[PDB]
């Protein structure tokens, strides 16, 4: 998702 | 994507100055955050490009780092102290503007910024 570091997170 | 041009850290057009508290913002305070575990992220420009933030620049128009603030105390490019306070307080307002309230991020520049304080409420009287 969206945003630092977080590309990979989904949930 | 493109980065913008870093922020500048010499101007030939701006004049320049020593104080001494420029000299604690360098010895003291830039020191004590450059240091700290969290200044990683705010040690360069943000490169939006490589953390894939395509909207980052399109949301700070202002962006500040400790890099650049380092540089421009190396510099003497500013005139006294309230030009780097400034420099220091916008780029913790532009990492709480960007990020959600919550972020891993915001607690680390939260740190930093309570470390901040601390050691400006100690800046010297100017002499």
């Amino acid at each position: 998702v969206a945003g630092k570091y977080s590309k990979e997170f989904f949930y | 994507s493109m980065n913008p041009p870093p922020p500048e850290t010499s101007n030939p057009n701006k004049p320049k100055r020593q104080t001494n508290q420029l000299q604690y913002l360098l010895r003291v305070v830039l020191k004590t955050l450059w240091k700290h575990q969290f200044a990683w992220p705010f040690q360069q420009p943000v490169d939006a490009v490589k953390l894939n933030l395509p909207d980052y620049y399109k949301i700070i128009k202002t962006p500040m780092d400790m890099g650049t603030i380092k540089k421009r105390l190396e510099n003497n490019y500013y005139w006294n102290a309230q030009e780097c306070i400034q420099d220091f307080n916008t780029m913790f307002t532009n990492c709480y503007i960007y990020n959600k309230p919550g972020d891993d991020i915001v607690l680390m520049a939260e740190a930093l910024e309570k470390l901040f304080l601390q050691k400006i409420n100690e800046l010297p009287t100017e002499e």
